């Protein structure tokens, strides 16, 4: 802003805008290199790396995964009953029990996900002439060797396993998720030995829907001892349906209701652990601060997030174009 | 860090010359002003000149006309005062310090000053 | 719509301004000097927080989504939902790219001019003394000391246009 | 991009827009009025009128979609299909608010300034007799009458300067 | 520009910016007719008619489908072990042997288009007791009616099919996609004489999953003089997992295993020929030149393709505005 | 945000700068010449490049992608698939259709004025000669030759005031 | 919805003052200008004056100058008429009316009007 | 194509006068000027004037004034030379040229020539 010099009966007032010496490199829609004097970094390049669980209700998945922590995962036995908004498994996923094979695994995930509230409520039943309770060899709890806590394995009593047909009315005013599931054994002398004589049928139906299912039995791969499969299904149900468990064989029965509520929760698969912050924003890689309009930290969010983008270093002109000589 | 760096103390002749010098750093020199304050031991601070480092525009208090004459150098970031005809009333610590453009003139950065005696001991 | 006088006749600014984002100096007799404005400073601000509105915090509470991140391959409902989330981010990365670009290129162009109220505030009694400026370094013939400056700034100026002994 | 007049140097502005958007007003000794250019207004209303042709009717006819509102969840599929769908809503409200906002931004930045054409036009009268005035109203020295601020209005006008004064 | 008389007192000038009389009309925000200077059509209009595979390897059609040469085309003997970026299928191409029906067909074309890379290890296998390198009928291969050569057709040997117990781990670094299939008959007879006693019974299961599938006996429409179908299933697996054929009926089986990896491969369906370009957008009508950034010449694209508009003449104004008179 | 200058007072425009987009265009004693403007036109194309390069060159490398031509119909999920590959066709046309509104709204905006540098330049010499043209073409009362369009050009201009015409 | 409404009926002596009112609303008083239109009885339409709400610019009829003076009131969105130095000939009904700016002056919404009489009886 | 079509050749009277045309083609004619040049056989090419198809500007050589003239027809696309008092000397073969704006003059086309024979036989 050159000025003259030292005139009296003129006044030459250049005046003039702002500068600032350093300058940051913003992108324009013509330019792809202008500099700014000030920006603001919209992406969220980096986070604090720690999950923190203040704002929302984290719940901690410490050898946990969901599915067996509605199950009874004997490593996760201490999570029953457990509101949460968001739970975190671990990486380290180490779930050792009997090898569970939900075929629509990622469908219960998502949907108990949603749901994210644990009321397991022990519902009463009418199984007659069923050995309920039975005995895992992989799940570890107490050193007894028990199956999950929440399914009941019904086998044959006294060598008779009667066609079962129970039932449990939707008499309350909120949803009932049943959460069965049916045995695949190794062998079909394993069927006959455990279950029930030769094959096994199961037909669950609600009064507006049915699902039935055939098991399956052969020789799976081995894992931690066991050659066989469970797979487990949902049968969710309306106010005022009827739920009407119809088995004759390999029948793994839920031992009541899970309450399910359409509110503010996720799952996210992480391995950062729990903390404490003030920040309502959560990321596999930990808790990001929610005060940016686009991220880069990962694709899956929960909660007050802000948008993930492919880009790395958008900055906002958050000042004038800076010419700082 | 915003400091500007000053010299050591000097003992020259009554009537000699002497040179001080203010090296500026962390800012850029050209906008912001470089002032320079006199103040004798126990007395009152003492405003000397005024400069601005882009094209050195120099103002004079009405005192030190002939005494202070203020140059910079603009590769090296640095003031300098020259001193002439020095008598031991000029005996002081004189404060380099930084400034806000022109008349506003308020000094937001100092410097830590310069022992300046004068005598014939 | 670039206006072309911070790139343009404001050749670079000076970086002795802690006090605002735009400038008024001046070459008075009683010393020079300089001083921030008030109301352009702050629409500019004003202006520049309300860009951050929608953009600092109002971020979308979306809880429960699906899974973006795969382990084995599934077939035609896996490479859907991928191609879903693909094309969802980059719809988003190109709208956070575009946006970005936008409001950049508005900021540099409302950050520009708005010298022409000075200008003509100035213009009725720079009309006689020896004529007027047109840069951002106006050279006001009115002789006049910093309360004028004072004035000028202050958007209160009477119009004591200076008769004789001018232009030439 | 603002230009600064309609929140700028009109600092008022009259309530007649019932002719025109924009307007011509005067003082004279033969009884002020009020005008309306009927070239800049209707330039601003074909301006909007083509905003709206993209906007007003010729809407994208899709008729058969997917199913968006639900009943009792089935896990996967309607998931992705409320995500997909979320999505979608999210894009294009988005897409719509970001439209609102850089058209209402455009419209006011275009229904802005364009008295460079009448300053232009007057300049060459008022270069010589008196001058030029651009705070809030447009002061013209040409003594005359409501057939000339009608050629001011027709933008038909002949520059005839009155030379017996310069500029007091 | 109408400039003033020539003699102007000598004491004048003028000054001006642009015209040239061609014309172009682009679309605005205002009016949808303003005419510029110059404009670059940002959607390519038009193709080159010709698949130009220089830049990408892209493999031929010639009558064979990728899922033919995947199953080993008895047409098509010349695409086994074939590395390929892009496969073309022809739309004259037709199905050759037995009409092989994929339930999850486009999953498996996908999935196979993903991969985008033929290696077919010839594994050894533990086939005991069964007829391999059965002959069919509707195989033409040197007139000589030679089944699928990427894999194995099962029948009873010696008047007995042993329930199979074949197992192969993942020694390797790499995943190994297996092709497996089951036999869907004509007849009752046709599986009691040809395949095993009675119905069958087929389990294909890895460590971390499991598929199976019962055969299904019907009397499908003739093609080509074959009145039964065969279903094609794929069985991905991960390093250390160990796959496990197990299978007591039909059993379409593999010869060994074929490659996976994670590349950027893709199928298109396309009628073009193979030409010579530098081009590395590929569109089913041809590959177009990608120096624009939309295009309205097909939905389908592979490599680095503009994106696809509804559009048809969208022009930037790369010039500015004209004013030609 | 229109200028109105292209539109507005350059009405017509000679269509001989074939070298440049811009030029300066004169009269005089020795011959009416052109001119062109390397800088204005430069920094023009300069960003019409700069805009083609997120455009023209480096698409997205988006190798595999769900089918989108179809058949004989399947399910429900081949639904979702047309569904959200006419909605991500629809978005991108929107998208692209408004693209090339803005870029070529913007493109029109700025190469438009910027002619204020030969203004303010021009000024300070013809203030005094008959005071201050403005209308299109600058009538400048400076006589001189080719050699001052030269220095008009080269932005390398003083300010040879022409005392001998004041006012008249 | 817009309605000028005055006042009533009035009765003056000769020489007498009286002052009319013109209550205007539905609109912002300050943007149309207020016009009053007197009606003889049995003859034609006259124009009395012109006022701005805005500043109070007032201009008269050629014959109106000192007899008709023109006021108004923005807080209450009114105006008034004073009348000086009535006669017999001034007996007529007066209406207010609306207008466009300035020397164009359609009236574009009219008055219902008051009965004056001057008389002794 | 730009090509600037050109008549035949012409036989008149020393003294007498001729008018030349020159049809312009494939471009917008008021955008590019017209100049012509002589080239008598065995001699120099000489520029003797140019037109503004626009408005009609003449600058002529100063060696052929009163005797070369530049006339066009907007209409037709069409300059046209007018020559007045031949002389023997006279006989050249003229080239229709195009022409750059103004005083840079790069003739961009040019023409075909005809030629100009001045004779009494
Ligand atoms: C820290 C910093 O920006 N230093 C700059 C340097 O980049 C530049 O090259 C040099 C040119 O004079 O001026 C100084
Ligand atoms: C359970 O988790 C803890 C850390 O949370 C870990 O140290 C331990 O090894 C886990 N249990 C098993 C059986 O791996
Ligand atoms: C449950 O049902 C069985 C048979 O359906 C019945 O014998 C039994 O009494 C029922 N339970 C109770 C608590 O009544
Ligand atoms: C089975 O266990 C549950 C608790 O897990 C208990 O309440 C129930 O009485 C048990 N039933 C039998 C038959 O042991
Ligand atoms: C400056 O303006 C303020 C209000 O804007 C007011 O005090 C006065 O007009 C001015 N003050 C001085 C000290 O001139």
């Amino acid at each position: 802003q050159k000025i003259p010099g030292n005139d009296n009966s003129t006044a030459t007032l250049c005046l003039g805008h702002h500068a600032v010496p350093n300058g940051t490199i913003v992108k324009t829609i013509c330019n792809d290199r202008i500099e700014v004097t000030n920006a603001t970094e919209l992406v969220q390049n980096s986070s604090i790396g720690e999950i923190c669980d203040s704002p929302h209700q984290i719940l901690d998945g410490e050898n946990c995964t969901l599915i067996d922590a509605l199950l009874g995962d004997p490593q996760c036995d201490g999570f029953q009953n457990k509101k949460w908004d968001l739970f975190v498994e671990r990486s380290k996923a180490y779930s050792n029990c009997y090898p569970y094979d939900v075929p629509d695994y990622a469908s219960l995930r998502s949907l108990v996900a949603s749901s994210g509230t644990l009321e397991f409520k022990n519902e009463s039943f009418n199984w007659t002439g069923v050995t309920q309770n039975g005995t895992s060899s992989a799940c570890i709890r107490g050193s007894s060797s028990s199956f999950f806590s929440r399914l009941n394995w019904l086998t044959h009593l006294n060598y008779t396993y009667p066609a079962l047909n129970v039932t449990m009315p939707n008499k309350e005013q909120f949803d009932k998720l049943y959460i069965w599931g049916v045995h695949h054994p190794g062998t079909d002398k394993d069927q006959i030995f455990l279950y029930a004589q030769s094959s096994g049928r199961i037909t669950v139906s609600t009064k507006r829907s049915q699902q039935a299912v055939i098991p399956n039995i052969g020789s799976r791969p081995r894992i931690r001892d066991i050659p066989s499969r469970i797979s487990i299904y949902w049968t969710i149900v309306k106010p005022g349906d009827i739920l009407l468990i119809n088995s004759t064989g390999n029948l793994i029965a839920p031992r009541g209701y899970f309450k399910i509520r359409s509110g503010k929760s996720s799952i996210m698969r992480s391995d950062a652990p729990i903390g404490k912050c003030k920040s309502e924003c959560i990321t596999p890689n930990g808790s990001i601060p929610n005060d940016k309009p686009f991220q880069n930290v990962n694709r899956i969010t929960y909660g007050a997030c802000p948008r993930y983008v492919k880009h790395s270093t958008l900055k906002l002109a958050t000042g004038m174009r800076n010419v700082p000589e | 860090q915003v400091q500007l760096q000053q010299s050591g103390a000097e003992l020259v002749m009554p009537g000699a010359s002497v040179k001080l010098s203010c090296k500026a750093s962390g800012y850029t020199f050209i906008s912001y002003w470089m002032h320079w304050v006199k103040q004798r031991p126990g007395q009152g601070l003492e405003w000397i000149g005024e400069i601005d480092p882009s094209d050195s525009y120099t103002n004079y208090n009405q005192k030190f006309k002939g005494k202070a004459r203020l140059t910079v150098d603009k590769s090296s970031s640095t003031a300098y005062m020259q001193l002439s005809s020095l008598t031991s009333e000029d005996s002081a610590v004189y404060y380099c310090a930084r400034g806000y453009y022109g008349s506003s003139g308020y000094f937001d950065v100092w410097g830590t000053g310069t022992t300046v005696t004068v005598s014939s001991a | 719509g670039i206006f072309g006088a911070i790139a343009g006749f404001i050749e670079n600014g000076w970086e002795g301004m802690v006090d605002g984002w735009y400038g008024f100096r001046h070459q008075n007799s009683e010393g020079r000097g300089q001083a921030a404005d008030l109301k352009s400073t702050q629409a500019a601000i004003d202006q520049i927080n309300g860009k951050l509105n929608r953009l600092i915090g109002k971020t979308n509470e979306k809880f429960h989504q699906i899974e973006k991140e795969f382990s084995e391959v599934e077939g035609r409902v896996q490479d859907l939902e991928k191609y879903v989330e693909d094309t969802k981010i980059d719809l988003w990365s190109y709208n956070a790219e575009l946006l970005v670009a936008l409001e950049n290129q508005h900021t540099i162009d409302l950050t520009d001019s708005e010298m022409n109220k000075l200008f003509e505030k100035t213009k009725k009694q720079l009309r006689e003394n020896a004529e007027d400026m047109g840069n951002g370094c106006f050279k006001i013939y009115h002789k006049c000391d910093n309360a004028c400056i004072e004035s000028i700034r202050n958007e209160t100026y009477d119009h004591n246009v200076y008769r004789d002994e001018a232009l030439n």
